[PDB]
RNA sequence: GGUGAAAUUCUUGGAUUUAUUGAAGACUAACUACUGCGAAAGCAUUUGCCAAGGACGUUUUCAUUAAUCAAGAACGAAAGUUAGGGGAUCGAAGAUGAUCAGAUACCGUCGUAGUCUUAACCAUAAACUAUGCCGACUAGGGAUCGGGUGGUGUUUAUGACCCACUCGGCACCUUACGAGAAAUCAAAGUCUUUGGGUUCUGGGGGGAGUAUGGUCGCAAGGCUGAAACUUAAAGGAAUU
RNA sequence: CAAUUUUU
């Protein structure tokens, strides 16, 4: 019964933002960022502007006609952390709980084959 | 003092004793 | 045997003209008219007539191929660029 | 391994070199097994199978040219092709494809 | 014809126009890209030996494989006559003397007790014929490379 | 003087191996050193999974787990692994707690 | 100013035949005007979806799926195949350390116009009575097999058109035949395919269109 | 955007994002280890060609053909050079944004040389196992790779494995009789109970790998290498 | 983030 829609959280560091679209995959749909929901810019990836982003995300979709969407958690990705970011689960609980079902949902983080040099240099990132 | 930069001065105030081999000679 | 030491190729300039340029003519006179082996033939006599222009003695079938040596540095890129390339646009 | 074959042909198969020789040999149909160079002239290679089509003699194309068949058969010159008129011990005249 | 050959073939004598018998990349070695195919409307998207991109046509000619004579402006002419040898069937375009050594009259940067031009170097498109040497139209001057594909 | 008997990082005979890259300063170490501990926990919350359930079509469908490994320099390696110190003793140990 | 989403057609898609029942989605394009239409509009996208909902199968929740879709018509546009790859997870929930891995393609001219890189992947188990922890094969059998992996699956294709190889992906039945072929020389872990990606679309293929459906 | 926090820079000309293709060149993840290979540096994605090397097997063969080496030689990371190709990412110099008193430093966003390839170069690196090369013997103990020999051995004759043994590896653990300044060591053992061969190096630290002389380089520089003067430590290990 | 000098 229910549509199936593809959330593609962008999960990351300094900012969190999330987009709703067809099954396909090409017709976006309501892209809230970190800079909508608060204005500070030094908590965008902290939870409290994940939480005020996904239920905004879903009511957005909601006179659309959003019913289910098979969301897809992607970390920072190519060459950096790999790791899902402070709101990356702030995003997801709040969309359950916002009255919107999920369903078949994994990672699509790049793995690299691991090439083309990082930033910092050699010696690290003093810091 | 790392050695490096003991040897970087004495390396570079060679050539300046080494380049009076060409004007007054 | 071995007359001079250093210069040998381009020794006939002299004292004149530099020696920075005489040492990457030097570089490149040596292979400007030095005998290759053109492969269709089997044989190595295959000599300059201008500049763009090679010609074997024997067997008198004249190659176009590149200004100073017989192929470029690029010429052996593109000659496996479509190599690369005339399999998968038949198959 | 042709190339482990081709070798023991020099023991006591009766081989020949050249090219009016290898016609001449294959003249009277007693000769089997021409052998040929990659980077023959194309327009001298078709009168080999032609009459090898006669003779019905196998001529497996060799992987190199006329330069790398030199090395390759012990003689130093640029041996275009060869023909096999006997090879008394061998393996090649019927293991080969 | 260029529509009928896949991507990235490396290309020469390639034309801007079709039909009319070769206009693009026949000097002495350089090449020219195909980076493409618009379908719709057949045009396609062609670097050139430069960098400035440009559109043309489906139909438009063209042949595979770069040009000959390659590597040839590094080595050094060494002398004069190989210069002048060189300008033999072109032009009388050599020697070229200078126009600040010139009379304060034949050239408009000459004369003085010293030779200074005075003036500037680069002298707008809005100069017009007659006055404008120097230098042409221009914004970057100073040593340091303009490379394509920059980062 | 000397500290460690296995003196630098597992690697005897070999020379050089290749870099590899950690993951919290951009190090470039060579790659037997530094520490390979993995990370598997879930892709969950506290865990919230009764949450998960009932907003779960296909019901519950995963559990879904994650998997991940970590290089790390030698500076920011006992800055944010809690060990920091190792006794003299218990230096010789190859214990995985 | 306008909220365009009240501009889209609140359109469908549609799985190929050689599944089980095939209403597998929904989707939201455009309006048909004039200026290119809304007809011709998409004609390149894929459908990244997962095999749990077009076979009903909870084992095989992984092997997302991607589709070739070409036409448009009557309310409807209908599919054809592409390929498949695991899900991210599937793959690194194997690979642990002390075993090896062999990974060995050959791409193959298929029966029709197409061809297709495909791969596989290994695994190496010590059947038990055991006692070591690395698991490893001679390094010469690791170059034994990686060369009989490229002739398995040169038997199943080149003939018999993929439209029913797909008829043989979804039961793993050439995962099945490694472990034949593979049974006397080093045994193995369970073994998979991991991946098949396609380069050779020919042409527009309305042919083929009334196949994936009935 | 990026950080602790912000500012560069970009962006209603559709940025950051989502999909579809396609190209450029670099690089070889996850398997990857107390493991392999090479004289050393170095060496990781496949298949083929060319030659080479190690280990074991043998009741094959030749009979000192041998160990080390002054002079002389082949190889030799990165950086750098000289000349072409290619030039993604990083990034000295520099630009530029925070930082403080200064930041042309750390941190930030850019970016030419170099990074990649071919030809000629340079002979240096903690080229560190700070353990020259060879031969004998001296305590154990369990692993591990490669070859080899057996077992009433499981699986499907077969190949991997289990056990016992042995060869040669790379290492580890216990222990000391032994060794030393200690830390430690199976070699740094078999050394005042001083002699198995054999090449080199050091005589306080400074000046200094400096001056002159020579030689090798296109240059940077490399090899060989003092004296004048100066002055009691510099130093190695270990306990509080 | 930033923390310098404190004197046989
Ligand atoms: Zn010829
Ligand atoms: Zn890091």
């Amino acid at each position: 019964s229910q549509v199936f829609g593809v959330a593609r959280i962008y999960a990351s560091f300094n900012d969190t933002f999330v987009h709703v679209t067809d099954l396909s995959g090409k017709e976006t749909i309501a892209r809230v960022t970190g800079g909508m929901k608060v204005k500070a810019d030094r908590d965008e990836s902290s939870p409290y502007a994940a939480m005020l982003a996904a239920q905004d995300v879903a009511a957005k979709c909601k006179e659309v006609g959003i019913t289910a969407v098979h969301v897809k958690i992607r970390a920072t990705g190519g060459t950096r952390t790999k790791t899902p970011g402070p709101g990356g689960q702030a995003a997801l609980r709040a969309l359950a709980r916002s009255g919107l079902r999920i369903g078949r949902i994994e990672d699509v983080t790049p793995v690299p084959s691991d090439s083309t040099r990082k930033k910092g240099g050699r010696r690290g990132r003093r810091l | 003092m790392r050695a490096k930069w003991r040897k970087k001065r004495t390396r570079r105030l060679k050539r300046k004793r080494r380049k009076v081999r060409a004007r007054s000679k | 045997a071995k007359r001079t030491k250093k210069v040998g190729i381009t020794g006939k300039y002299g004292v004149r003209y530099g020696s920075s340029l005489r040492r990457q003519v030097k570089k490149l006179e040596i292979q400007q008219h030095a005998r290759y082996d053109c492969s269709f033939c089997g044989k190595k006599t295959v000599k300059r007539g201008a500049a763009g222009i090679w010609t074997c003695s024997c067997c008198k079938k004249t190659v176009a191929g590149g200004a100073y040596t017989v192929s470029t540095a690029a010429a052996a890129t593109v000659r496996s660029t479509i190599r690369r390339l005339r399999e998968m646009v038949e198959a | 391994s042709i190339n482990q074959k081709l070798a023991l042909v020099i023991k006591s198969g009766k081989y020949t070199l050249g090219y009016k020789s290898t016609v001449k040999s294959l003249r009277q149909g007693k000769s089997k097994l021409i052998i040929i160079a990659a980077n023959t002239p194309v327009l001298r290679k078709s009168e080999l199978e032609y009459y090898a089509m006669l003779s019905k003699t196998k001529v497996y194309y060799f992987q190199g040219g006329n330069n790398e068949l030199g090395t390759a058969v012990g003689k130093l010159f640029r041996v275009g092709v060869v023909s096999i008129l006997e090879a008394g011990d061998s393996d090649i005249l019927t293991t080969l494809a | 014809p260029l529509g009928s050959v896949p991507e990235g073939t490396i290309v020469s004598n390639v034309e801007e126009k079709p039909g009319d018998r070769g206009a693009l990349a026949r000097a002495s070695g350089n090449y020219v890209i195909i980076i493409g195919h618009n379908p719709d409307e057949n045009k396609t998207r062609v670097r050139l030996p430069s960098g400035a991109k440009k559109v043309i046509s489906s139909d438009a000619r063209g042949v595979i494989g770069v040009i000959a004579g390659g590597g040839r402006v590094d080595k050094p002419l060494l002398k004069a006559g190989r210069a002048f040898h060189k300008y033999r069937l072109k032009r009388n375009s050599w020697p070229k003397t200078r126009g600040v050594a010139m009379n304060p009259v034949d050239h408009p940067h000459g004369g003085g007790n010293h030779q200074h031009i005075g003036k500037a170097s680069t002298i707008s498109r809005g100069a017009v014929s007659g006055q404008k040497a120097g230098l042409i139209a221009a914004r970057r001057t100073g040593l340091l490379r303009g490379s394509q594909k920059t980062q | 003087p000397k500290k460690r008997a296995s003196n630098g990082r597992n690697k005897k005979g070999r020379g050089h191996v290749k870099p590899v890259r950690c993951v919290n300063c951009s190090k470039s170490i060579p790659k037997d050193k530094a520490i390979k501990r993995m990370a598997i926990r879930n892709i969950v919350e506290a865990a919230a999974v009764r949450d998960l359930s009932e907003a779960s079509v296909y019901p519950e469908y995963a559990l879904p787990k994650t998997y991940n490994k970590l290089h790390y320099c030698v500076s920011c390696a006992i800055h944010a692994r809690i060990v920091r110190v190792r006794s003299r003793e218990d230096r010789k140990n190859r214990a995985p707690p | 100013v306008v909220d365009p989403f009240t501009r889209k057609e609140w359109f469908d898609i549609k799985a190929p035949s050689t599944f089980e029942n095939r209403n597998v989605g929904k989707t939201l394009v455009n309006k048909s005007t004039g200026l290119k239409s809304a007809s011709d509009a998409l004609k390149g996208r894929v459908v990244e979806v997962c095999l749990a909902d077009l076979q009903g199968s909870e084992d095989h929740s992984f092997r997302k799926i991607k589709l070739r879709v070409d036409e448009v018509q009557g309310k409807n546009l209908l599919t054809n195949f592409h390929g498949m790859d695991f899900t991210t997870d599937k793959l690194r929930s194997m690979v642990r350390k002390w075993q090896t891995l062999i990974e060995a393609n050959v791409t193959v001219k298929t029966s029709d116009d197409y061809v297709l890189r495909i791969f596989a992947i290994a695994f190496t188990r010590k059947q038990a009575n055991q006692v070591k922890r690395h698991s490893y094969a001679q390094s010469s059998h690791i170059r034994a097999i990686r060369k009989v992996i490229s002739e398995i699956l040169t038997k199943e294709v080149q003939g018999s058109t993929l439209a029913q190889l797909t008829s043989k992906l979804i039961p793993e039945v050439i995962n099945k035949e490694i472990e034949n072929a593979t049974k006397d020389i080093f045994p193995l872990q369970n073994i998979h395919v991991r991946k098949v990606k396609l380069l050779k679309q020919p042409k527009f293929d309305v042919g083929a269109l009334m196949a994936l459906h009935g």
